[PDB]
């Protein structure tokens, strides 16, 4: 042979598939916690395909980020010549969800919004307008378009952590922070993993990698889920309890540690609130201000047993850190002020047991205890594992190895996920594995703490994305509670009586006392409607109430989006959206510590525009329906702020300097010390790491885990007691019971025998990917919902038949997969499909309500106050009970 | 036929394969886009235990016997699955009543039946089989191509059906017992997996491999004492192919799966074997797993104990290049 073989001259017919003449950077702007670094391949002009770069730079001795991706991501150039996508701006002419339009410019489209938009402020409120655009870390500069739009017309905008339960609401209440979690890498970096309600084989795919090279490298992994999920199959040992009874085994597993005395103590004296005296006749903290004359109510005491002398605790909400700090987004108090190794328990001996004698100012003496003895006295009475077993179906020896082996395994770690947030009584539970992670002192140490993995829900330099969004404050910012929002305005019943649960009471109270936001003020309606980059309507639990009672009471629905959703199927205009491939953004996760991005492949594809020049286009429009209307300047006296929308596209750009989207990208990266010195070419070419974090300091080489700050550093919590606080001794925790963490049976007020479970499934990204062609081949051609056989045999309901899930909510008629891992009991309906996709009525939110935990209300206890997204009520929905019945309108047979 | 100067060898790692069918994506959106190849899944991931792609093709027919060779059933394309199309532009922009339906009515499908496995609760189980050409050293379908379309190539070891070369003879569909050739029915021809040899010819790994995000994949020629696909099969001998009684001698092949709970016994406690049957390793791998389950097991046993383990260290792969030719592209 001569230098090429026989057929060396036709193989050019594959080797000219591969190629290319431009290769450029995206990402995918979707809430996947992936954000995962690709290249995008071009010839003549069109995507050809993309592929992940791999160009994470390892750190040592641990497994590589790359490749990263996933199936949804290796397909997401579908969206640019699919099916789905928008063209045009869109008017509609039937009724809402028909799909029944009208081509319309731009300039008809825009006018229209801008004639309405400037109608709200002059005839209702600026706060009637509003912009839902959902998690700013996925897309920064788009998340920041309408936002700063809305900001500067007196738009309010949404939460989403909550609205989405992605919110871990036990840890804010614990902790004192919006919410932290380790970068996956130091996954590797532990002995004991428990993935507690999470199912990193299908949520987590880019990230799971690092589970099996861990058991690989020696450790051990258990999964904890009612169903024997796709994660379980490599797990070393799986318990399945009953669904929405976790609480139980983590009060059991603490009754186990304590009772063997398995914990950390010399960590619990220092790091937590266990030692803090209660007073036995109010069930309260003693405070100094019940001591001591002019003394502090939010100073307390611990009892020294190097002393035999009760000690104020250094740190708390009444002590001031001499020289203060600008506040922090992510924490309740900016506790970085205070001076390193200043909660170092030193010489300081606090009593975890015991009971003791203070004397008031009143003159009277009464015996406290420390949060630890009153902990203890219930657990040995309520929280054994015999009787965990009768609630949990978990065996009590089962409950005491886990528990034996979790307290001796170090360093050891809980990853929690959906399965354990998203319930009615999740921020107990969590609380819950806050304590069983304070007992094995983990928290702070690589491999170890209590770990949350949800949305895409951490923007690492929130300081530069404040900037380019609320350029003038975020105190002159209007923000409603968007789960108080939609529960509210939708009429929803969310079956719940109020001599059970008062939830009316609870919600009003927080609201007409400023605890809570209620949007729009004085009761009027919400008349104008920004939807983009979420599918709101798609996604919103109580989607019945909402079509039925919220959607009507809406004049004008703008949906913003690279494709038709059930959101833009249901509004009055379509704007098209560029492609994640056409345009320049940012994109940012928790699971690792890079800056990833997107840049445009090609031009914005048919007349679609970006997210940044859409609302920069409609600026321009609004400050000429101003000036028709003669509404130019109004005061908006909430903020005392004089607006001018005739001067709209200046304040959008700063005269200029961002009006384009690549300056309003590095306008975020200089305005926050995580990325300051990184510029848009760095990240063009290779993803650049984080500089710095949020609570612990970042480090080369090693990977990020959370409070580090206060478990290291020894700066206080950010709670009211400055502490990892688990008594929370305020009124409304008292009257749900869970002034401590302890077990809450999940809600049964659907009448229903069915538990209704909706996961994340891997073959899409939420609502996105759902109707993509490929990934519906890969699956049976349409939405899935999962039983058991023991429970679908004496339902007459075969595998792939029609079955019929409803409450008193509403309805859903889905083809159903038999699963012999799925638990007896409850069914698993993959949440969220698109709802013209294979369902014969309704979707998995029809049958789900809106439900509000009044302890997510609170909003006058230290650290507990209304932020968007800090605090506020979770979107909760696994506690849905449901009945299944066999459709026969349509039984088809099977060959 | 001629034997191959080198031979790409590929060793899957059932450890860690995640099941989330990155690869068979990569493979479709470059090599399968062409007319009359949307049903064709070169690369394909299958739930184990279960019927697989197309459904039954572990009972078709081919490979070999006695070294005579078998003509086994040609699938219809219902075994296969008709790709389910759908009228999105009516429903979304045409105003047309009536949720997007797939077409036809859903009976099958690449992977209709995942994570349904075997077994009863608490004991069900399931594992992911990715499956692909096995390149083999002794070509079924090479061997039954009446027009010797196919042909094994010399350098790489890669088969390859000449697209000029090839009538539609259909008798390397028959032949081959992994259901891996495909009968173009727009094109008369017979389409499959290339073996990314345009991207090894440049030193990239394949799409699958390169592409894998479960970090699964192994990928390099079994010439090379240095590659992790040496180490695994000649050295640890921890990887085995897949159905070896077919004759044909696979070149990709397997670790078999020793991660895993155990099975539960009626009171919650657990017993020695675990959940993923021995008997079905066997039926899949032959009568070595039960060695091999030994040795992963023993090493891994190693590192719990915060010992050294050079075979852990290779199935963990910290780095991607000692896993696979360099994927970066
Ligand atoms: N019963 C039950 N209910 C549940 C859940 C459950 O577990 N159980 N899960 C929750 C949770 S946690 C979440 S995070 C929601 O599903 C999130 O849905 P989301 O609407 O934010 O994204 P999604 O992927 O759905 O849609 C994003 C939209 O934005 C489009 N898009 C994506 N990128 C862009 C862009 O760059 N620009 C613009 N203008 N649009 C873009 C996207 O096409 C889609 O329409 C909520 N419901
Ligand atoms: N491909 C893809 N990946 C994703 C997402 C996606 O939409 N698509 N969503 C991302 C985001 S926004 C989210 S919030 C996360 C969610 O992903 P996950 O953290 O995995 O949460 P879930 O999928 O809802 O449930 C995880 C498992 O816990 C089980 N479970 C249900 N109830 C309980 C319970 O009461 N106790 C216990 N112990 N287990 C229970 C569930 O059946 C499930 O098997 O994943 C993220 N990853
Ligand atoms: S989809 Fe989410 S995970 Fe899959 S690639 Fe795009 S970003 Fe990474
Ligand atoms: S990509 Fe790696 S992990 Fe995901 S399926 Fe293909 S092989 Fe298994
Ligand atoms: S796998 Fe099937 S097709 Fe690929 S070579 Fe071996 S026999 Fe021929
Ligand atoms: S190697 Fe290349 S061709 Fe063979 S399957 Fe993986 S991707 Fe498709
Ligand atoms: S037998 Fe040969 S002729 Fe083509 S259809 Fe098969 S390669
Ligand atoms: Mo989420």
């Amino acid at each position: 042979i001569s230098g090429a073989f026989e057929y060396s001259g036709w193989e050019n017919f594959h080797r000219t598939q591969w190629s290319w003449d431009k290769k450029t950077r995206g990402a995918h702007l979707v809430n996947c916690t992936g954000a995962c670094p690709h290249f995008v391949y071009s010839k003549d002009g069109v995507v050809m395909r993309e592929e992940q770069s791999k160009d994470i730079a390892p750190m040592p001795n641990i497994p590589e980020y790359n490749p990263r991706g996933c199936n949804k991501g290796e397909c997401g150039h579908d969206y640019m010549y699919g099916p789905h996508r928008i063209k045009y701006p869109l008017i509609r002419v039937g009724e809402r969800g028909e799909g029944k339009w009208r081509r319309a410019t731009w300039e008809e489209a825009l006018d229209m919004i801008a004639d309405k938009c400037v109608d709200t402020i002059k005839n209702h409120a600026p706060d009637c307008i509003s912009v839902y655009s959902p998690v700013p870390a996925v897309s920064p500069v788009s998340f920041s378009a309408g936002h700063r739009f809305a900001h500067y017309i007196g738009a309010h905008a949404h939460t989403f952590y909550d609205w989405y339960g992605d919110h871990p609401t036990g840890q804010t209440q614990t902790c004192g922070v919006q919410g932290d979690t380790c970068e996956t890498a130091d996954w590797f970096n532990s002995k004991y993993i428990i993935l507690w309600g999470s199912n990193p084989t299908q949520t987590r795919i880019p990230d799971a990698h690092f589970l099996s090279e861990a058991q690989l490298n020696g450790a051990k992994i258990v999964s904890i889920s009612p169903d024997y999920n796709s994660s379980t199959i490599k797990v070393d040992k799986w318990i399945h309890p009953q669904p929405g009874t976790d609480g139980a085994l983590a009060m059991a597993m603490a009754h186990v540690i304590i009772k063997e005395k398995l914990y950390d103590a010399h960590s619990l004296k220092e790091q937590t609130d266990l030692s803090y005296l209660v007073r036995s006749d109010t069930k309260r903290f003693l405070r100094e201000a019940d001591v001591v004359a002019g003394g502090s109510k939010d100073k307390f005491y611990f009892w020294n047993a190097k002393t035999g002398k009760p000690v104020i605790p250094k740190g708390s909400w009444g002590d001031q850190p001499e020289k203060k700090g600008s506040p922090v987004g992510f924490l309740g108090r900016n506790t970085f002020a205070f001076p390193k190794g200043y909660i170092d328990l030193g010489d300081l001996d606090p009593a975890l047991e015991g009971k003791f004698n203070m004397q008031l100012l009143d003159g009277k003496t009464v015996e406290v205890r420390p949060v630890f003895e009153i902990l203890k006295s219930r657990l040995m009475a309520d929280n054994t594992p015999e009787k965990a077993a009768k609630i949990t179906g978990v065996t009590a020896k089962a409950i005491t190895e886990l528990a034996r082996e979790f307290a001796t395994a170090k360093p050891s770690m809980i990853i929690c996920g959906g399965g354990t947030q998203h319930w009615y009584y999740s921020d107990v539970l969590l609380r819950a594995m806050h304590l069983l992670t304070a007992l094995t002192g983990t928290e702070g140490t690589n491999g170890g703490g209590m770990n949350h993995y949800i949305g895409q829900e951490k923007p690492a330099f929130v300081a530069g994305l404040v900037a380019l969004a609320f350029p003038e404050g975020v105190n002159k910012q209007r923000f409603c509670q968007t789960t108080i929002w939609t529960y509210i305005h939708a009429e929803v019943n969310d079956e719940i009586i109020s001599s059970d649960i008062d939830t009316e009471k609870y919600l009003r109270d927080s609201i007409t006392t400023g605890q809570m936001p209620n949007m729009p003020e004085q009761g009027r309606d919400p008349k104008v409607f920004f939807v983009y980059r979420g599918n709101w309507l798609n996604q919103a639990k109580g989607q019945k109430y909402v079509l039925e009672n919220l959607w009507p009471k809406l004049e004008l629905i703008v949906d913003i989006n690279i494709r038709m959703d059930s959101t833009a199927l249901y509004s009055d205009v379509v704007l098209p959206s560029a492609h994640w491939y056409e345009k320049l953004d940012l994109n940012v996760t928790s699971e690792h510590s890079y800056i990833n991005m997107t840049e445009p492949a090609i031009k914005p594809m048919w007349e679609s525009k970006t997210d940044w020049q859409i609302f920069l286009a409609l600026a321009k429009r609004v400050e000429m329906a101003a000036k028709r209307k003669k509404y130019e300047k109004f005061n908006d006296e909430k903020f005392k702020w004089v607006r001018d929308l005739s001067n709209l596209w200046n304040q959008m750009t700063m005269d200029g300097k961002l009006a384009e989207d690549e300056a309003a990208a590095q306008y975020i990266l200089d305005n926050a010390p995580q990325s300051k010195g990184i510029t848009i070419q760095m990240l063009r070419e290779k993803p650049q790491r984080f500089k710095s974090n949020w609570t612990s300091p970042l480090k080369e080489g090693v990977p990020y885990t959370p409070f580090q700050y206060f478990v290291v550093d020894k700066k206080p919590w950010p709670t009211l007691t400055g502490r990892q606080q688990f008594y929370l001794d305020h009124d409304t925790f008292f009257d749900m019971g869970v002034e401590l963490p302890t077990y809450k049976a999940p809600i049964d007020a659907d009448k229903y025998p069915f538990r209704f479970n909706s996961p994340h499934s891997r073959h899409s990204v939420h609502s996105t990917f759902k109707d993509n062609v490929l990934m519906l081949r890969l699956q049976r051609g349409g939405p899935s919902i999962e039983m058991s056989p023991l429970d679908a045999k004496p339902l007459g309901i075969k595998d792939n038949d029609w079955v019929e899930a409803w409450n008193n909510h509403g309805k859903v008629i889905c083809r159903v997969k038999i699963r012999n891992g799925e638990q007896r009991g409850r069914v698993s309906m993959w949440h969220c499909p698109e709802l013209y996709m294979d369902l014969l009525t309704g979707g998995s939110q029809s049958v789900c309500p809106v439900r509000i935990n009044p302890t997510n209300l609170v909003g006058n206890y230290g650290h507990l106050f209304f932020r968007p997204n800090y605090y506020g009520p979770a979107g909760s929905q696994r506690d849905v009970r449901v009945n299944v019945k066999r459709y026969i309108g349509a039984t088809p047979i099977s060959f | 036929m001629k034997a191959p100067r080198r031979q790409l060898t590929y060793v899957t790692d059932l450890n860690k394969c995640i099941g989330c069918q990155t690869c068979t994506v990569a493979c479709k959106k470059l090599w399968t886009t062409g007319p009359g190849q949307d049903f064709m899944y070169w690369r394909n991931v299958e739930t184990a235990p279960g019927l697989g792609y197309p459904r039954n093709w572990q009972t078709k027919g081919g490979g070999y016997k006695n070294g005579e060779l078998q003509k086994g059933k040609i699938p219809p394309m219902i075994d296969y699955g008709i790709p389910f199309e759908f009228d999105y532009a009516g429903r979304l922009f045409e105003g047309k009543p009536g949720r997007v339906r797939p077409s036809p009515t859903p009976r099958s499908a690449p992977n209709w039946d995942e994570d349904q496995g075997a077994g009863e609760y608490p004991n069900n189980s399931f594992f992911y089989l990715p499956r692909m050409c096995n390149h083999c050293t002794k070509p079924a379908c090479l061997e039954a191509c009446p027009n010797e379309a196919i042909y094994k190539r010399e350098q790489d070891g890669i088969v390859v059906i000449h697209q000029d070369k090839c009538k539609g003879a259909q008798a390397c569909v028959q032949s081959c017992p992994y259901a891996k050739p495909y009968f173009n029915p727009l094109t008369n021809k017979a389409n499959k997996c290339i073996g990314c040899f345009p991207r090894i010819e440049q030193g990239v790994a394949p799409a699958c491999v390169a592409q894998c995000v479960g970090r699964a994949m192994h990928v390099g020629f079994v010439d090379d004492v240095n590659s992790s696909v040496y180490k695994l099969i000649k050295q640890y001998k921890v990887a085995l192919p897949l159905h070896p009684e077919f004759g044909t001698e696979p070149n990709v092949f397997y670790v078999p799966p020793v991660l895993g709970p155990r099975i539960e016994m009626a009171n919650g406690e657990p017993s020695t074997d675990p959940k993923i049957p021995l008997a079905q390793l066997e039926g899949l791998f032959g009568k070595q797993v039960r060695d091999v389950l030994a040795i992963l097991q023993s090493e891994r046993e190693k590192k719990m104990k915060g010992l050294a383990s050079d075979l852990m260290d290779v199935l963990i792969g910290r780095r991607s290049t000692d896993m696979m030719i360099s994927p970066l592209t």
